[PDB]
């Protein structure tokens, strides 16, 4: 079998991932149509719908049966490679899929820091009014 | 979709 | 980088496996000829050259400085698909590789097999012996 | 070299 870390490139990996997902057959974002476009299914209490491009890391909630995944993907994360491979997986190669993997490295490093900040400004406008109110 |  | 069990496709992992190799510079079979060979240094007591082909786990010891490896590994094992790469690694599709992944694979029961069939195979010559001696008085 |  692959390594797992791999995984996530293939397709069949990535529509096993949606569990409970409310858009089947007569919609436009199956599961088979979301794998193919990049997504995993990583649901939460309050965002159920919750999908990621396993490559770009770009998270989408607020499905419609009538979203197209891929052109759901190219609006909200345009510089993402993997919207670009337009070779089959076994039909790469490794010096390519290296190059690969690669990217998703530092997209998934460039994201963990994005996260980073936007937690930190959450925690700064909560220091901003602690601090207004302590002056008044 | 929306983001997150 | 690249998987554990998936390491010893890279010559540079191989290479790194020879670790108080007796054969260098002046040599023929150098760690870096051998491991473009497919050989991975794997050393015991009583046998201290010991190496083997990471695809198809022929085992060879005794070398001497003028052995070029691969003249070694095609004589002792023809079969091997390695010795028939011709391509760069990074150079190799997805499924030619998860091909020859599985080629490996299949080399490797059978060698494990074939282990555990001259093991028995002794175990049958003992316990047969203990009952003809037995039926001999 | 030879067989093990
Ligand atoms: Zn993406
Ligand atoms: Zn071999």
């Amino acid at each position: 079998t692959l390594p797992p870390a791999w995984q996530p490139f293939l397709k069949d990996h990535r529509i096993s991932t949606f569990k409970n997902w409310p858009f089947l057959e007569g919609c436009a974002c199956t599961p088979e149509r979301m794998a193919e476009a990049g997504f995993i299914h990583c649901p939460t209490e309050n965002e159920p719908d919750l999908a990621q491009c396993f490559f770009c890391f770009k998270e989408l909630e607020g499905w419609e049966p009538d979203d197209d995944p891929i052109e759901e993907h190219k609006k909200h994360s345009s510089g993402c490679a993997f919207l670009s491979v337009k070779k089959q997986f076994e039909e790469l190669t490794l010096g390519e899929f290296l190059k690969l993997d690669r990217e998703r490295a530092k997209n998934k490093i460039a994201k963990e820091t994005n996260n980073k900040k936007k937690e930190f400004e959450e925690t700064a406008k909560k220091v901003r009014r602690a601090i207004e109110q302590l002056a008044a | 979709a929306k983001e997150r």
